[PDB]
RNA sequence: CUCGCACACGCUUACAUCAGUAACUAAUAAUAUACUGAUAAUUAACAACCAAUAAACCAAAACAACACUAAAACGUUUAUUAA
RNA sequence: ACGAGCUACCCAUGAGCAGUUUAAAAGAACCAACUCAUCUAUGUGGCAAAAUAGUGAGAAGACUUGUAGGUAGAGGUGAAAA
RNA sequence: ACCAAAGCUAGCUCAACAUACUAAACAAAUACAAAAAUACACCAAAAUAAAAUAAAACAUUCACCUAACAUUAAAGUAUAGGAGAUAGAAAUUUUUAUCCUGACGCUAUAGAGAUAGUACCGUAAGGGAAAGAUGAAAGAAUAAAAUAAAAGUAAAAAAAAGCAAA
């Protein structure tokens, strides 16, 4: 299932259907549009789980692992560098457990660094010549691997165990079908045995 | 006034009022006024025997996909006509004239499961 | 904004786009083409050029047609082209006088006419006028035939001269099975209005009837693909077996 | 909206049909007649009004037939009577002095001496008495009693010339009609009806008459009382 | 037929231009109508021997009525047309001759 | 089929299933497939609007993009 | 002090359970059938949809015995077909 | 173009009138339900854009009333009050 | 000190080009009382524009008034007009392909009515709105800074006498 959203939506690292956005922004509010760079999906060159370095703020020339991308709004954030700090445990008469949570940065701010020299870069795509589309340096000439970065279910392949219902995996990849040119419903009433003699009668459609 | 944004259903009128909620009628009206159900207007669920099925509606997670490649008429053809016609051909028994044999029906007006006119709910 | 095209276009466009342009050319053309009606309800001028009475000068003066309502009953009989007038007039023949909306209507008579080439009786309401002009025409046949159908103005003149048209065209034995002699003689001289089969059967329609036949004509089943893939199958092995 | 008129009924049939009455509106639904509804329900006795209807065509000469009953109907001023010939039981309209029991004859036969008239008897013109008081008077032969039907009304013969019967109707108007046309004899039933005395506003009601408007209009030159001259003979032969 | 005459002057319009019409150019005064004129008399070619008119092969005028109720329903009478009095001329050339 | 029904729009007619033609239907018989000459005047309305409509969607689509490329001199 | 129970027509959940009412509804509070949120609900025997084609059939309802006039809605049977 | 769900009048289909006096279901009489609205007093941004209280007229009829249909503005309908 | 005040965006407007013009959705149900799968039919209809106004009245007349021929001139000319108000051509002439298209148009009482033909108002045709403002981050509300500037109040009721002021 998706949600819905309205033409004039701020996007603020909160899920649309959340709790936290629902009561930042109610269903009756629309607010100012802000300025966003139109970046295509051919030209977003920042993925989630690669280094990059910090260009402008108070924690100038430190670098830090990508850990989630918001392309409504181009931002990207990194884990425990560009911090404030804030109170998540409130209640009537105590307080504690203050976070330090962490403020999105924009793509002009955040720039990919390789694994080489790790020093700052600018990144190009280019097509290679075995049919594949890797980012390429241009700095020092050298191509950087995608970064693989868990997905939020938190599960990975590696380990997993089946349940009483989950399909074995040779069981899933067995295959059974013959391509003839008999209906599900034929096949079905042949496997089964139903003998049907009698026919329809002449329908008039108009 | 009254409503016209509301749906018009069955509790909105009168007594003589008594319109169907969208389900498919079942018989007709015998003689002495009361309903008549026909046993073959009524469906018949063709559910199979599911004792020693080992398959689960989940699959295993580790199960690798496949490439979307949807299913055509010309992909078809080729798995289910295509050897026959060329191991007739290459044979010199090859008939254009008829079809029958190779799965082709020359009219739905026969059969009982009609692919045009759909004779079959599901 | 603005239309691309103006709206006097519309129906040109309509007629080149879709089914409209299957048509066959000489329907086409005939239906493109826009002769002026003769004169019924009014006198025209002879010369272009006439000199003014008040003026002692040389002016040019045209033809200015007379708008004439056809009412729906005319289309089921044949009025000599000529309908109702609407229009005003002035009391007591002043201009300064009242101005009085005015219906100048025809005479109607129901008369039976006969058709030496279909050989029936028509019952047709007609007029004087139609009566003269078959006189003229010396002929029923003669008048419809010669008759065009901006003269015409009657959709059952239009289908009488298809169904002479076809019936001259094709040679129909049916006009006298047992009289060969009588009939050759009834076709010999019609023989000035001969016209080819592909033509004759797209004199007496409308636009509707027009687009209604090309869709018949058109309507067609749609092939399985089967027979398509077992063609291209059969063309490949052929060139397969050529190949080697 | 358009409606439709109750006289679907294209059987004859003797037990009374119910009518639906309209007061004064016309199919369309505007006023036409004023001073028309509210009134009694009806209904409807079907009356054949032509008398000399053999019940088949194998005996076509004159017929008699009992009468079982005369009656009371709403829709005329006269009463109705039922008589039995055969098979068969039609409403006609009974005479001065038509009885249960009594028995009528049908006729069509013209002959050279008249025939004693009675008054339940149905007979061609050309066979009456030059003086003979008739009603039900038909028009045209074989067209049916559209003429004299009201209570205590009759016409009176006056005289047969060239096999062709002139009558007098209430109206003192002189009508001419080809003698063979069937006519029954004496007068039509009810002959007080003209006495009734309404007893009050709401009997008309009860017959159905609205009450007039109250407009109050100058007479104009319409009223008065105007010493026409009795018109001419009004004549159905065809002269060629 | 009714013929009827504008009251107005029409504006003039030379290039194959529709004319601009107005209102006042409804307005009509009827200059004649047809039916009311003394009818002209139709000429037929006789291909039977009538009593009252003549001998097959004439050219008689006779009044419309007739041409159109009698003698051409009937096939009393056929129409003056070159063509149909081609024949004849040729009938009587040949009955002359023989 | 593709119909055209009174209010002028061009619709995909589905057919339903019958015991009896289509010329014997009471209630099929009483329904329109074809536009009279007074719904010409709401089809042009229809096309103009929906012409409005296009236009200024796609001026204010190009306004838009001046604007961004107005506030982001990156060339 | 006494306009109550139900059905028809009409409104469509305003009905029921729990919880809250600083404020929003009650022309004010208490709290709640009238506000808020969550969860549930009206189960057919009553009512709606529920034969045509021809024929025998004049004879009122008003305790209907029998009548009056203003002439009066309301039905069975027979025969042919009613999945 | 839209309006007879109020109202004016008709057309179908139904329903009401208890008690008393009278050979009476008599467009009779007393008086309920019910239908109207004579007079007065309150009310006058009122309970109410026509009401409340008292008092009145009819109450087996030219009566009241439910449902549904019809008559549409150069018109409808009207026991004429434009 | 309350009430309050200020954002710059949503989007609109006018033209050019333009494919050539009733968008997307149309699984099922939708002209039975629309969204109700299923029974022997009937279907279709045309007949001038009028008037408000001008002629200082108003009767003949009254440009545009939902019908194509555009532009430069002939020309407001010939003509038509209670010859009044006003209406008004034609014969004959001129018009070189494409990009160079955006704005001395508006910024939430403005610009489309529009956040929307939605709430709401009418039986219906129909009419028809107002309402947004923090910040890079509110996954920074023991939240931070700018005005504390309208009318209306409070801080702070008034002391003979008077168009309230000079
Ligand atoms: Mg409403
Ligand atoms: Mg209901
Ligand atoms: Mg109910
Ligand atoms: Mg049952
Ligand atoms: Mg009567
Ligand atoms: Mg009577
Ligand atoms: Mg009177
Ligand atoms: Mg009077
Ligand atoms: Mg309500
Ligand atoms: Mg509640
Ligand atoms: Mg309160
Ligand atoms: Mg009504
Ligand atoms: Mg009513
Ligand atoms: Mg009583
Ligand atoms: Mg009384
Ligand atoms: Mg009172
Ligand atoms: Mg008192
Ligand atoms: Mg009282
Ligand atoms: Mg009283
Ligand atoms: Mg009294
Ligand atoms: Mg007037
Ligand atoms: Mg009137
Ligand atoms: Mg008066
Ligand atoms: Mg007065
Ligand atoms: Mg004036
Ligand atoms: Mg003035
Ligand atoms: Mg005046
Ligand atoms: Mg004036
Ligand atoms: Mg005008
Ligand atoms: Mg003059
Ligand atoms: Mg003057
Ligand atoms: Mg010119
Ligand atoms: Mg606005
Ligand atoms: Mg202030
Ligand atoms: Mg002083």
């Amino acid at each position: 299932s998706k949600v819905t959203l309205p033409p004039n939506y701020r996007y603020g690292m909160s899920r649309p259907g959340s709790l936290s956005d629902k009561r930042k922004n109610p269903p009756g509010t629309r607010r100012r549009r802000v300025p966003v760079e139109p970046i295509s999906d051919e030209d977003w060159h920042l993925f989630c789980g690669d280094k990059v370095e910090i260009l402008e703020g108070k924690d100038a020339g430190k670098q830090g692992k990508v850990v989630q991308v918001i392309r409504q709004r181009n931002w990207v954030v990194v884990e425990g560098l560009n911090t404030h700090y804030r109170y998540v445990g409130k209640t009537v008469d105590y307080r504690g457990t203050m976070i330090p949570s962490e403020a999105p940065l924009l793509h002009n701010q955040v720039k990919l660094v390789d694994p080489t020299d790790r020093k700052p870069t600018d990144v190009e795509w280019r097509f290679t010549e075995a049919g594949e589309r890797v980012r390429v340096s241009t700095r020092s000439g050298r191509i950087i691997p995608k970064p693989e970065f868990p997905r939020a279910d938190g599960i990975v392949p590696e380990t997993w165990i089946d349940g009483p219902k989950d399909t074995s995996v040779e069981d899933a990849l067995e295959k059974t079908y013959v391509p003839r040119l008999k209906t599900l419903e034929e096949e079905v009433m042949e496997a089964m045995g139903i003998q049907e003699t009698r026919r329809h009668k002449k329908v008039y459609w108009y | 006034g009254a409503d016209r944004m509301s749906k018009w259903t069955s509790k909105r009128g009168p007594r003589t009022f008594c319109k169907g909620r969208g389900a498919k009628g079942t018989g007709f009206h015998g003689r002495d006024g009361k309903f008549v159900q026909i046993k073959e207007m009524i469906p018949e669920l063709v559910v199979p025997e599911l004792a020693g099925f080992k398959l689960k509606p989940y699959v295993n997670y580790r199960a690798p996909e496949g490439t979307d490649t949807p299913l055509t008429a010309k992909q078809l053809f080729l798995e289910t006509a295509a050897p026959a016609i060329e191991k007739d051909f290459k044979a010199g028994t090859f008939d254009p004239e008829h079809l029958e044999k190779y799965g082709f029906e020359p009219t739905q007006e026969g059969k009982l499961f009609q692919l045009y006119p759909k004779n079959f709910p599901r | 904004p603005l239309h691309k095209v103006p709206v006097g276009l519309w129906k040109q466009l309509r007629l080149w786009e879709g089914i409209y342009s299957r048509l066959p050319r000489h329907y086409l053309r005939s239906l493109e083409e826009a002769r002026t009606p003769t004169p019924v309800h009014y006198r025209p001028h002879g010369a272009k050029f006439k000199i003014n009475p008040k003026n002692w000068q040389r002016e040019r003066v045209e033809d200015v047609p007379i708008p004439v309502h056809y009412p729906p009953e005319s289309q089921l009989g044949l009025w000599g082209g000529e309908g109702w007038v609407l229009g005003h007039r002035y009391v007591n023949n002043d201009k300064l006088s009242k101005r009085v909306r005015k219906v100048w209507k025809p005479q109607l008579f129901q008369r039976e006419l006969y058709s030496e080439i279909l050989d029936k009786r028509f019952t047709v309401t007609v007029t004087m006028r139609t009566l003269d002009l078959i006189d003229q025409a010396c002929g029923f046949d003669f008048y419809i035939l010669k008759t065009p159908k901006e003269d015409l103005c009657s959709k059952f003149g239009m289908d009488l001269k298809r169904g002479m048209l076809l019936r001259l065209a094709r040679q129909d034995p049916q006009l006298h099975p047992d009289d060969p002699a009588r009939r050759a003689a009834i076709y010999d001289r019609y023989k000035a209005f001969v016209i080819p089969e592909a033509e004759a059967e797209w004199v007496g329609l409308t636009l509707d009837e027009a687009v209604e036949k090309q869709r018949l004509l058109e309507e067609k089943d749609p092939i399985p693909l089967f027979k398509i893939f077992v063609e291209e199958l059969l063309g490949q092995l052929q060139q397969q077996a050529l190949s080697e | 909206a358009t409606s439709v008129s109750w006289k679907s009924r294209t059987k004859y049939t003797v037990m009374p049909v119910k009518m639906r009455k309209s007061g004064g509106r016309n199919h369309t639904g505007q006023i036409q007649v004023h001073g028309i509804g509210g009134g009694h329900k009806q209904r409807y006795r079907m009356i054949d009004f032509l008398r000399f209807r053999p019940e088949h065509e194998s005996k076509p000469g004159p017929f008699e037939e009992k009468v079982i009953a005369v009656r009371y109907d709403p829709c005329r001023s006269a009463d109705i009577a039922l008589v039995a010939g055969g098979n068969r039981k039609r409403w006609i309209i009974a005479t001065e002095n038509m009885k249960a029991g009594d028995t009528v004859l049908n006729s069509d036969h013209i002959g050279r001496m008249a025939v004693a008239a009675r008054e339940g008897d149905a007979h061609p013109l050309g066979a009456l008495p030059v003086g003979t008081l008739i009603n039900n008077v038909e028009s045209e032969p074989g067209r049916g009693a559209q003429y004299i039907r009201a209570a205590g009304t009759c016409g009176v013969l006056l005289r047969k010339v060239n096999g062709t019967a002139i009558i007098q109707l209430p109206s003192k108007r002189q009508m001419q009609v080809l003698e063979t046309c069937i006519a029954t004899v004496g007068r039509v039933s009810n002959v007080d009806h003209n006495k009734r005395v309404i007893g009050k506003a709401g009997r008309n009601r009860w017959l159905g008459k609205r009450p007039n408007s109250g407009l109050w209009q100058r007479k104009g030159g319409w009223a008065g009382r105007k010493i026409r001259p009795l018109p001419p003979m009004k004549s159905y032969v065809k002269l060629p | 037929t009714v013929i009827v005459e504008r009251w107005w002057k029409v504006p003039l319009a030379g290039e194959g231009r529709k004319p601009r019409l107005h209102r006042r150019h409804r307005v009509y005064k009827l200059v004649e109508d047809t039916k009311h004129r003394p009818k002209d008399n139709l000429e037929l070619v006789l291909t039977q021997s009538v009593e009252e008119l003549g001998v097959r092969g004439d050219l008689v005028s006779v009044k419309k009525s007739v041409g159109r109720n009698r003698l051409l329903p009937q096939g009393l009478a056929v129409y003056a047309s070159p063509e149909n009095k081609k024949l004849f001329e040729e009938e009587k050339l040949l009955r002359q001759e023989g | 089929a593709w119909r055209r029904d009174i209010f002028g729009r061009i619709i995909w007619h589905k057919f339903k299933q019958w015991p009896i033609p289509w010329y014997l239907n009471k209630k099929y018989n009483r329904k329109r497939f074809f536009a009279m000459p007074y719904v010409e005047r709401f089809v042009r309305m229809r096309i103009e609007k929906q012409a409005r409509i296009k236009a200024r969607k796609r001026s204010l689509e190009r306004k838009k993009e001046k604007f961004l490329q107005e506030k982001f001199p990156h060339l």
